[PDB]
């Protein structure tokens, strides 16, 4: 499994989509993170 | 810019996307005390660029 990043792709022969699987919590903070403001104040 | 605004400046009051950089003021009120032990507030001004 590896990371195609750039330009758009088309999966070849013997090529399928792999999930990345996250640890509890960390899902909740990276999309808080985008402007988690008065979180960080309080 | 999560910024502070209000009486005795609460913080988080204030949301702003630009910074301001102009020749003003924000007052606060002040709750001291004296060495008499007389405790008495205060109303300020504080002139800042």
């Amino acid at each position: 499994v590896r990371a195609v990043i750039g330009s758009t792709y088309m999966l070849t022969q013997d090529e399928v989509l792999w999930e990345k699987e996250l640890p509890p919590g960390v899902e909740e903070l990276l999309n808080k993170g985008q402007d988690p403001l008065a979180d960080r104040g309080e | 810019l999560s910024l502070s605004a209000g009486r005795p400046k609460r913080p988080h009051a204030r949301r702003a996307l630009c910074l301001l950089l102009g020749p003003d003021f924000f007052t606060d009120v002040i709750t001291i005390e004296t060495a008499d032990h007389a405790r008495l507030q205060l109303q300020l001004a504080y002139n800042w660029h």
